[PDB]
RNA sequence: UAAACUCCUGAACCCGGGACGAAACCCCCGAGGAGGGGACUGACGGUACCGGGGUAAUAGCGCCGGCCAACUCCGUGCCAGCAGCCGCGGUAAUACGGAGGGCGCGAGCGUUACCCGGAUUCACUGGGCGUAAAGGGCGUGUAGGCGGCCUGGGGCGUCCCAUGUGA
RNA sequence: GGAGCAAACCGGAUUAGAUACCCGGGUAGUCCACGCCCUAAACGAUGCGCGCUAGGUCUCUGGGUCUCCUGGGGGCCGAAGCUA
C-alpha cells in the first residue's frame, strides 16, 4: 500500500519540499527546512556525483513521493500514457492528476495527499451524486467532485473548506465551499502544473 | 557472402547448450546425498569446502556445493538441487537446497536468511 | 561485360564528385536519360547532353558544389553527398506505393521505376504508384 | 559561462625505468543548450589540470545544431572508422534515448527528444568524435535547398 | 477455378501418361531475389498425341490415377528440344554425386 | 515527527433491508397464427449492494565494491565464507559475518529453470575474409547465378483499382 | 643410374650428458622412364571479370618522323579515399 513509514524524512533524501505534511511543511519546518540535507548516519557528507541512472531514477522517485502511489499503479499508468498519441511527458501527468485523492488534494478537500486518500477510502467523497470510494478513479472531464451528506458536519472537512475560502486554487478547477461541490473542468496542460520534476528524465529513465 | 549465396547456404542459426543437466529443464531435482566431503577450491584462490555428491531421481549422480556456515548433510540424506555453478570448484554446476528436506537451514543468520532457508526469528 | 549499367553511372558521379570534376561521361541509354533528367529537374547538376566519342552515344554530367569553405582544407561541401544503389541486379527490389521510402526525412530522393514512368518519391505518391525502387540520393 | 559536464577521466600509465608515470585523459562536452555545443579532449599529470586544459580545448572546438522544435533534422549514421553511430528524429516527449556519452553530446546540444544507437566498437574517446562529426553534418531543409539552387 | 500452369513434358514413355515440368520463380520470403523452383506432374493423354519437347497448359483435374491428377489442356509449340535438355542434363549429374 | 501524547477518520465486526440475473414453455380472449392479456420458476444467496451502529487495525523481502544506487563500526585473518562477470578474504574488508543506518520494492521480495533481448555475436534490413577467425594450391568447365545499346508485340515478374476471402 | 651432395648410420671433438651444433667417412635419396602420391609460410598470407578515381620516377616490351605521345608488363613514391 502506502509508504507509511516516515514521510518527512524523504524530504530530505531529495532536498525539494515535499509538502506531503499539512501545516507542517508550509510551518518553519517541513523537517527539510531544519535538516535541509539527506538521512541517514552519511548524508551531511561531502555528496558524490550521482551517476547517469542516479540522477534520472533520483528524479524518477522523487515524482513518485509526491502522488504517494504504488510503483505497480506509477508504471503501469506510464506505460498507459506511452500508448496514447500525443506528448508522453505532459500527459503522463495528467493521468495522475485525474487520481480521485489527486483530484481532491489539488481541490484543497483534505489537507494532505496522504489525507485526501483515507477521506476518499472512506466514503467521505463521492461523484455525480454517487460514492466512489476506490481512490484510483480516473476522474473525466465535467466529473463534479464533492463530499457526501454524511460529512457535510465534520470537524475536519468544516476547517479545510472553512481554509478554502475564495482563495484561487488549480487553473482547470472550479471550487464552491458555499456548498462544498467541485467540478473537474478538463484535463490539465503542463503550464497548469509546475510541480518541481523533469517530465523530460522521467520518460528516460523508463528505458534503462 | 551475395545474396544468392544465402538463397543458397542460408545463414546459419546457434543453438545454445545448458551449463545444467538438471533433467526436464526442472528448477530443481530431488536427490540422496551419496558422500559428503570438503574439497579445496581453485587457481586464484584457496579454502577447504563443503560439497557433496547427490545421487539423483534420474540414476543421474552429481556433486553440488553446500553454501552457508555449517550444515548437517552426511551420507543417506536427500537434498534439492538447485542448480548453479560455483568458479572457485572445477567442476560443479550445482547448488544444495537449504531449508528443504533433509538440507536444513543455517544457525543464527540474519541477513538475507530466504537466500539460505533460514525462518525470522521473533 | 559491365554488370550493372546503372550502378556505374552512380559511381561514375559518386568518384567524379570527390574530385569535384566540371564533368564526367557515360555511356548513353534512353533510361540512363530518365535518371538524369531527375538528377537536374532536382538541381544535383546542371544537367547534361548527349556527346559523341570515337562514334558512340555518351552523357556528359556536369556537377555542382558548394562553395569554398572557411579554413582548413577549403574543401566545399558536396552537392551530391549520397548516391548509393538500392535494387541491384543480384537483388532486385520492388516496393508497393503504400510503402514508398523517404530520403532523410524528407530532404531526400528515391528515384524509383514505375509504369507511369520513372519517378521520384513524392511524384510516385502524387500518382500514387509504386515500382522498382532504382535508388536513394540526397 | 556556459555549461560543463566531463564524461570520463582515464589513468593512462606510460613506462620509464624504474617506475611508470601517468598523465591523464579528460573529455569534456559544453553547450549553452539551445544550438551550440562543444567536446573537448585534453590531458596533464594532474586531475583536475586535465579537465580545466578539455574545458578549453572544449569552448575552442564549436558546431552549430540545425535543432528542429527540440530535435535532429534528419537522422543519419555516421562511421568514425572504428565505432558507428546512429541518430533519428522524434515526436515530442520521446526523450533522449542514446548510450550515455553520446547523450551528453545531445543533452548539451539541447537535444530534448531523438533516437540514437551506437553499432559495432564502442570505445567512448571515438565514439564522441564521431557524434561530433555527426551534428557538423546536419542539414536543416533551408541549408537544402540553398545548395541545391545555386541560383 | 481449375489451377493452370505452363509448362514443358519431358517423358511420353508412359501408357497414356506425360511428365510436365513447371518452373514457378518467386520472390524468396527474405532474400528478395526471385528463385525459382520447379515440379513435376504427370497428366492424362489419352489420345498419345503429346509427345517429347512440348509445352503445354495442364489443368487441376479429377484424379485419374496415383500420381495423375491434371490432364493437359493444349500445346503451345513444338520443337522444343532445348529446354528438355536443360532437365535431362541435370540428370547425368546425380550419377557424379554418389560414392 | 519516527515514538509516546492530542484530535478526527472507522478495515474488522453488528443489526436492519435486500436483489439484477427471469420471460419464454404454460393459460384465456383471438382461431392453437399475429397480437393483447394473465400465472410459476434462482443453485450462486440471505451473497453482492444499501442504511444504521462501529474498534487504530499484519510488514515483508532483496541489496548496499564496480556494472548498480545505498557506508560505517565490529568480528574474522587465503580461515570461516561471498560469486553473475572482473574478483574479495593471508590484522585495518563499505565484497566474509553480525549491527547501525541506508537504496529498491511491497503482499510480495528473492532465487532456479527456460524464452526473446542486449548479440549489430549468422548480418534481408545489418558483419566480414593483406597480418586479428576467415580467399578455395592453380586452372578448365557442368548446372546455377548475373548480363551491353536500340525499335516493336506480348504482359510472366512488377505496379495499380475494383471485388470475394482474410470467422 | 650413381661423380657431387646426403637424412639415417659409425667414427673425431665439444659437452655434466650432445642421439645436436663442428669435422672425417656414409646408404636410401637426389637424376631417367612409367605409374602412384596431391601436401605447403601451394604467400602478394590480397578469388575472378568489368567500369571509375591526380600525378612523379625507374625498368621490360610493341607501334608511331620521336628531346614526344601511344598500348601492354614489372617496381618505388605519393592526389583523393581507405585502415584498428
Ligand atoms: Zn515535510
Amino acid at each position: 500500500g502506502r509508504y507509511i513509514g516516515p514521510v518527512c524524512r524523504l524530504c530530505r533524501r531529495e532536498g525539494v519540499k515535499l509538502y506531503l505534511k499539512g501545516e507542517r511543511c508550509y510551518s518553519p519546518k517541513c523537517a527539510m527546512e531544519r535538516r535541509p540535507y539527506p538521512p541517514g548516519q552519511h548524508g551531511q557528507k561531502r555528496a558524490r556525483r550521482p551517476s547517469d541512472y542516479a540522477v534520472r531514477l533520483r528524479e524518477k522517485q522523487k515524482l513518485r513521493r509526491i502522488y504517494g502511489i504504488s510503483e505497480r499503479q506509477f508504471r503501469n499508468l506510464f506505460e498507459e500514457a506511452s500508448k496514447k498519441k500525443g506528448v508522453t511527458g505532459s500527459v503522463f501527468l495528467g493521468l495522475l492528476e485525474s487520481r480521485l485523492d489527486n483530484v481532491v488534494y489539488r481541490l484543497g478537500f483534505a489537507v494532505s495527499r496522504r489525507q485526501a486518500r483515507q477521506l476518499v477510502r472512506h466514503g467521505h467523497i463521492t461523484v455525480n451524486g454517487r460514492r466512489v470510494d476506490l481512490p484510483s478513479y480516473r476522474v473525466r472531464p465535467g466529473d463534479e467532485i464533492a463530499v457526501a451528506e454524511k460529512s457535510r458536519n465534520l470537524e475536519l472537512i468544516r476547517q479545510n473548506l472553512e481554509a478554502m475560502k475564495g482563495r484561487k486554487v488549480g487553473p482547470w478547477l472550479s471550487l464552491d465551499v458555499e456548498g462544498m461541490k467541485g467540478k473537474f473542468l478538463r484535463l490539465p496542460d503542463r503550464e497548469d502544473l509546475a510541480l518541481p520534476v523533469n517530465e523530460q528524465l522521467v520518460i528516460e529513465f523508463y528505458s534503462r | 557472402p551475395t545474396i544468392n549465396q544465402l538463397v543458397r547456404k542460408g545463414r546459419e542459426k546457434v543453438r545454445k547448450k545448458s551449463k545444467v543437466p538438471a533433467l526436464k529443464g526442472a528448477p530443481f531435482r530431488r536427490g540422496v546425498c551419496t558422500v559428503v566431503r570438503t574439497v579445496t577450491p581453485k587457481k586464484p584462490n584457496s579454502a577447504l569446502r563443503k560439497v557433496a555428491k547427490v545421487r539423483l531421481t534420474s540414476g543421474y549422480e552429481v556433486t553440488a556445493y553446500i553454501p552457508g556456515e555449517g550444515h548437517n548433510l552426511q551420507e543417506h540424506s536427500v537434498v534439492l538441487i538447485r542448480g548453479g555453478r560455483v568458479k572457485d570448484l572445477p567442476g560443479v554446476r550445482y547448488h544444495i537446497v537449504r531449508g528443504v528436506y533433509d538440507a536444513a537451514g543455517v544457525k543464527d543468520r540474519k541477513k538475507s536468511r530466504s537466500k539460505y532457508g533460514t525462518k525470522k526469528p521473533k | 561485360m559491365l554488370t550493372d549499367p546503372i550502378a556505374d553511372m552512380l559511381t561514375r558521379i559518386r568518384n567524379a564528385t570527390r574530385v569535384y570534376k566540371e564533368s564526367t561521361d557515360v555511356p548513353a541509354s534512353r533510361f540512363k536519360e530518365e535518371i538524369l533528367r531527375i538528377l537536374a529537374r532536382e538541381g544535383f547538376i546542371k544537367g547534361y547532353e548527349r556527346v559523341d566519342v570515337d562514334g558512340k552515344p555518351y552523357l556528359r554530367v556536369y556537377l555542382k558544389y558548394g562553395p569554398r569553405r572557411q579554413g582548413p582544407d577549403p574543401r566545399p561541401e558536396q552537392v551530391i553527398h549520397h548516391i548509393r544503389r538500392i535494387s541491384k541486379p543480384g537483388r532486385r527490389v520492388y516496393v508497393g506505393v503504400k510503402e514508398i521510402p523517404r530520403v532523410r526525412r524528407g530532404l531526400g530522393i528515391a528515384i524509383l521505376s514505375t509504369s507511369k514512368g520513372v519517378l521520384t518519391d513524392r511524384e510516385a505518391r502524387k500518382l500514387g504508384v509504386g515500382g522498382e525502387l532504382i535508388c536513394e540520393v540526397w | 559561462d556556459f555549461e560543463e559536464k566531463m564524461i570520463l577521466i582515464r589513468r593512462t600509465a606510460r613506462m620509464q625505468a624504474g617506475g611508470r608515470r601517468f598523465r591523464f585523459g579528460a573529455l569534456v562536452v559544453v553547450g549553452d543548450r539551445q544550438g551550440r555545443v562543444g567536446l573537448g579532449f585534453g590531458k596533464a599529470p594532474e586531475v583536475p589540470l586535465a579537465v580545466q586544459k578539455a574545458g578549453y580545448y572544449a569552448r575552442r572546438n564549436m558546431v552549430e545544431v540545425p535543432l528542429q522544435n527540440g530535435t535532429i533534422p534528419h537522422e543519419i549514421e555516421v562511421e568514425f572508422g572504428a565505432s558507428k553511430i546512429v541518430l533519428k528524429p522524434a515526436a515530442p516527449g520521446t526523450g533522449v534515448i542514446a548510450g550515455a556519452v553520446p547523450r551528453a553530446i545531445l543533452e548539451l546540444a539541447g537535444v530534448t527528444d531523438i533516437l540514437t544507437k551506437e553499432l559495432g566498437s564502442r570505445n567512448p574517446i571515438n565514439i564522441a568524435y564521431a557524434t561530433m562529426e555527426a551534428l557538423r553534418q546536419l542539414r536543416t531543409k533551408a541549408d537544402v535547398e540553398r545548395l541545391r539552387k545555386g541560383e | 477455378p481449375k489451377k493452370v500452369l505452363t509448362g514443358v513434358v519431358v517423358s511420353d514413355k508412359m501408357q497414356k501418361t506425360v511428365t510436365v515440368l513447371v518452373e514457378r520463380q518467386f520472390p524468396h520470403p527474405l532474400y528478395g531475389k526471385v528463385i525459382k523452383r520447379s515440379k513435376k506432374y504427370l497428366a492424362h493423354d489419352p489420345e498419345e498425341k503429346y509427345k517429347l519437347g512440348d509445352v503445354v497448359e495442364i489443368i487441376e483435374s479429377r484424379p485419374i490415377s496415383k500420381r495423375k491428377r491434371f490432364r493437359v489442356l493444349r500445346l503451345v509449340e513444338s520443337g522444343r528440344m532445348d529446354l528438355v535438355e536443360k532437365y535431362l542434363i541435370r540428370r547425368q549429374n546425380y550419377q557424379s554425386l554418389s560414392k
